[PDB]
């Protein structure tokens, strides 16, 4: 007998103030009892479980389906472990290798021993025949299937065992997942099979079994909804359910599948369905489709018509991300190293706001792509953005907030992001000065908006169902309508001033949209602010 | 030996997510942590440790070698009563009054003191891997970790024992300690100050940032001095005075608003009257005086607001109660940042935090004029300080921007 190398256990404790699980045993049939006895006998023969005397250990429920042990009340009371893996590796980040071998370790958790001080908590009882004899007591000596701390301890043990072999084999690359290992190399294929055999021999020195010789899975691999090919990657086929009664759960599943498909399928739009998912009332709620949503799903099926595949990453080539505006606050992007060979794709939807402009959304999309790229490839890509250098310079130099975009260049693919209007920094000589004002009565909702100018031009308009802020916006809008191509505007509204200093080009409020459309037609606009009710000349609060 | 350290009553260790790092920073951290493991400063740990504190890498001034930095903010607030109440370090008010204050790094001495065995599990950190291809490396500290607020508290005794001779030799040299930073204030010439800093460094060697607070004062509120005033000039003046009236009560604007009476054009020159000139002069005199009753409460939080003025200009205010500023200042340094707003903002936040450390001995909470996403993406690429202040984000343009320019 060749002695197996020793592996050290992981000390496990319970949460503070919580005792072990002491749950009743649900009644089982006689066939289930016989099957459980047959299983546990061989399990004790293998050395994975031990028999405990009828003392006072903790009791965990067991059912038969192949057995099943339920540590549900133990998971609520077992301590917290470190996060095994938050995110899965993304195929676009993988580097091309001549050979890639998948090794799925069998009997993973049962090959690693359990903390001896914790085995007394992982004890269960098999009911005997007719409940005329005491039940059969068993406890676990290894990591149980379904225990909260089995994956973390297993992966730590696997890492500790794998470290020296990976260190002594620098000409191969090992990736460690939950219950699998992925070994890739650019060696001669015979040398690669030799190194795989050496790796599994190394794992067997510590007692870890893998598929012997071949019999291991060969490409294309089906892994985490992905299809991994030797020179490319894609996603597994997306199943789009079609019903004439679209329910809320259907739209949730469809949004999930479409977001999953958008990582390689360019042009996926999911806004019109999130608009139907805005309400979270009933999970079984038939919702009709808007014509915009119908055309959206039509073009989505048109995109999912012919298949597309992404390539693997090459560190020697540059990393490029190109952005396009799709409209309605939507952006799409492609990350590639060579033309027409995308590493991956994606989309970005604007945030929930009242006012916005294209430059801010483009900046946010750039930040998102930057974070994702640092996750996937560990570096920031060079950007190709539909915005001219001069536009970005004017924006970031005149913007009240700080802002920045990493290295990028202008790609001339419409629609281009542009600044639609720019307010002057100084009052305009020769331009008419419109002192505007608006005010509403809070009780009756009646108000007035208007202006007086230095040339004698005046206007007051009465309005029903309005507010102070709305009348101030309306006053500015009236001044914009009735003025020439150059105009100075004086207001006492901090609200309107803040809205216009946010520099929006699209708004939820149609009045702000009309103000923007008026500004767009202007040559020069200077917007000055003065304190209200301070006797400042042109500010005529008496006209309201 | 080691000093036993515990947590607050009823709080658990830090479980903060590690944020993504570039490949070069990951490699620098791998090398640094391998070297530190070879020297017992850190040790690997298994999955039984559920605690995690973020970590990244920086580059100091005039040095191309990377440095490891742990974002101990969460762990610092988990042990806030240790380093302040129980083992706090006093703050001398004579440091800001000194002419030249030099900042040095004394983190290498913290690694010589072993850490309490029961507390090491709370200093766990994770070097991450690209694309999650391998389980990230996890370490815990065995010695006093840099960036932790309890480290200077614990090392205070050894620091006093080391600095006693140099303190007794030159008593006019003020010494202060904050985190891994040692501030040394003196009234000497820059040459002899550098020689004394060399002497102090050689003194620290055998036992195991040139600032000038003398050139800083609280900036007053200045009103323009013109010979002819337009309508726009008087409107801006009245707005600024109405704003300042929230700080100084006796401000009056009625005689100046009396000039704007009518609907004149903005560019039209309006002559000042005797009443308006007298009102402007009285406002000037009121603004020349300090603010009435402005005190510093060591129990309240310090708040630092920053406004971007364009062309590399930045204004800032440190206060605890609104309109009761404890300090104001400007910043316009041309040191390689003409085309990057975020780098300028990061350097300005660093300068303001250092000034706050010198003046009050604790960092303020910032209100940055930047979106959360941009800042959180880019601020780590320009940071050069061992400490990290707290910050929030203002996403509505303040009207008061030009009232500080
Ligand atoms: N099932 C599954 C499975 C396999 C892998 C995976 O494999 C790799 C391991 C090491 C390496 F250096 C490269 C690797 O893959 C690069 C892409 N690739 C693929 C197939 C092929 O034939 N050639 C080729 O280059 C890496 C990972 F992160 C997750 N994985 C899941
Ligand atoms: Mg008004």
């Amino acid at each position: 007998m060749v002695p197996i190398s020793p592996i050290e256990t992981v000390p496990v404790k319970l949460k503070p103030g919580m005792d072990g699980p002491k749950v009743k045993q649900w009644p089982l049939t006689e066939e289930k009892i016989k099957a459980l006895v047959e299983i546990c006998t061989e399990m004790e023969k293998e050395g994975k479980i031990s028999k405990i005397g009828p003392e006072n250990p903790y009791n965990t429920p067991v059912f038969a389906i192949r057995k099943l042990v339920d540590f549900r009340e133990l998971n609520k009371r077992t301590q917290d472990f470190w996060e095994v893996q938050l995110g899965i590796p993304h195929p676009a980040g993988l580097k091309k290798k001549k050979s890639v071998t998948v090794l799925d370790v069998g009997d993973a958790y049962f090959s690693v021993p359990l903390d001896e001080d914790f085995r007394k908590y992982t004890a269960f009882t098999i009911p005997s025949i007719n409940n005329e004899t005491p039940g059969i007591r068993y406890q676990y000596n290894v990591l149980p299937q379904g225990w909260k701390g089995s994956p973390a301890i297993f992966q730590s043990s696997m890492t500790k065992i794998l470290e020296p072999f990976a260190a002594q084999n620098p000409d191969i690359v090992i990736c460690q997942y939950m219950d699998d290992l992925y070994v890739g190399s650019d060696l001669e294929i015979g040398q690669h099979r030799t190194k795989i055999e050496e790796l599994r021999q190394h794992l067997l020195r510590w007692g870890l079994t893998t598929p012997d010789k071949k019999h291991q899975k060969e490409p294309p691999f089906l892994w985490m909804g992905y299809e991994l090919h030797p020179d490319k990657w894609t996603v597994q086929p997306i199943v789009l359910p079609e019903k004439d009664s679209w329910t809320v759960n259907d739209i949730q599943k469809l949004v999930g599948k479409l977001n999953w498909a958008s990582q390689i399928y360019p042009g996926i739009k999911v806004r019109q369905l999130s608009k139907l998912l805005r309400g979270t009332k009933a999970l079984t709620e038939v919702i009709p489709l808007t014509e915009e949503a119908e055309l959206e799903l039509a073009e989505n099926r048109e995109i999912l018509k012919e298949p597309v595949h992404g390539v693997y990453y090459d560190p020697s080539k540059d990393l490029i991300a190109e952005i396009q505006k799709q409209g309605q606050g939507q952006w799409t992007y492609q990350i590639y190293q060579e033309p027409f060979k995308n590493l991956k794709t994606g989309k970005y939807a604007r945030m929930r706001g009242a006012h916005t402009n294209d430059v801010k959304q483009l900046t946010e999309a750039v930040q998102k792509i930057t974070t994702e790229s640092i996750v996937i490839w560990g570096k920031t890509p060079k950007f190709k953005l539909p915005i001219q250098k001069e536009t970005w310079e004017t924006w970031w130099t005149e913007y009240w907030q700080a802002t920045w975009i990493p290295e990028w260049e202008f790609v001339n693919t419409p629609p281009l992001v542009k600044l639609w209007y720019q307010l002057e920094k100084e009052p305009i000589v020769g331009a008419e000065t419109f002192y505007v004002d608006g005010a509403a009565n809070r009780e009756t909702k009646l108000g007035k908006a208007g202006y007086v100018t230095n040339k004698g031009r005046q206007k007051v308009v009465p309005l029903t169902n309005t507010t102070n802020q709305k009348t101030e916006l309306q006053a500015i809008y009236l001044a914009l309508q009735d003025s020439g191509l150059e105009v100075n505007i004086v207001t006492d509204s901090q609200y309107a001033l803040g809205i216009i200093q946010a520099q929006p080009d699209k708004s939820e409020s149609e009045l702000v949209n009309q103000i923007i459309e008026q500004l767009i037609k202007k040559e020069k606009v200077y917007l000055a602010w003065v304190p209200a009710h301070k006797g400042i000349g042109g500010n005529e609060q008496v006209d309201k | 030996e080691t000093v036993p350290v515990k947590l607050k009553p009823g709080m658990d260790g830090p479980k903060v997510k590690q944020w993504p790092l570039t490949e070069e920073k990951i490699k620098a951290l791998v090398e640094i942590c391998t070297e530190m493991e070879k020297e017992g400063k850190i040790s690997k740990i298994g999955p039984e440790n559920p605690y995690n504190t973020p970590v990244f890498a920086i580059k100091k001034k005039d040095s191309t070698k990377w440095r490891k930095l742990v974002d101990f903010r969460e762990l610092n607030k988990r042990t806030q009563d240790f380093w302040e109440v129980q083992l706090g370090i006093p703050h001398p008010a004579g440091l800001k009054k000194k002419k030249s204050v030099t900042v040095l790094d004394v983190g290498d001495a913290y690694f010589s003191v072993p850490l309490d065995e029961d507390f090491r599990k709370y200093t766990a950190f994770t070097i991450p891997s690209i694309n999650n291809e391998t389980p990230g490396i996890r370490y815990q500290y065995n010695v006093l970790p840099q960036g932790w607020k309890g480290s200077p508290a614990i090392f205070q005794s050894s620091m006093t024992k080391i600095l006693e001779p140099f303190k007794k030799q030159n008593p006019d040299i003020v010494i202060y300690q904050y985190m891994d930073d040692l501030y040394v204030g003196s009234d000497l010439e820059i040459g002899q100050h550098r020689t004394k800093i060399e002497e102090l460094r050689q003194h620290l060697l055998r036992w195991g940032y040139e600032l000038h607070p003398d050139k800083w004062t609280v900036q007053p509120i200045v009103l323009p001095e013109k010979d002819s005033w337009t309508v726009n000039d008087i409107q801006k003046l009245v707005g600024k005075l109405n704003w300042a009236s929230q700080i100084y009560p006796g401000i009056k604007v009625r005689q100046l608003s009396k000039l704007l009476r009518g609907t004149k054009a903005l560019t039209e020159v309006i002559p000042l009257t005797e009443e308006a000139e007298l009102e402007l002069a009285e406002n000037r005199e009121i603004l020349k005086e300090p603010v009435h009753g402005v005190y510093y409460d060591p129990s309240k939080d310090l708040i630092a607001e920053i406004q971007k003025q364009g062309q590399g200009q930045w204004t800032y205010q440190i206060y605890q109660e609104p309109f009761k500023n404890l300090k104001t200042g400007k910043y316009a340094r041309m040191r390689g940042a003409h085309t990057n707003d975020v780098k300028q903002l990061t350097e300005a936040v660093q300068k303001i935090t250092t000034e706050s450390i010198v003046i009050w001995g604790k960092t303020p909470k910032f209100k940055l004029p930047i979106q959360k996403e941009t800042w959180e993406t880019w601020w780590t690429e320009y940071w050069q300080a061992t400490w990290i202040p707290e910050w929030e984000f203002v996403n509505t343009p303040p009207l008061v921007k030009l009232w500080y320019q």
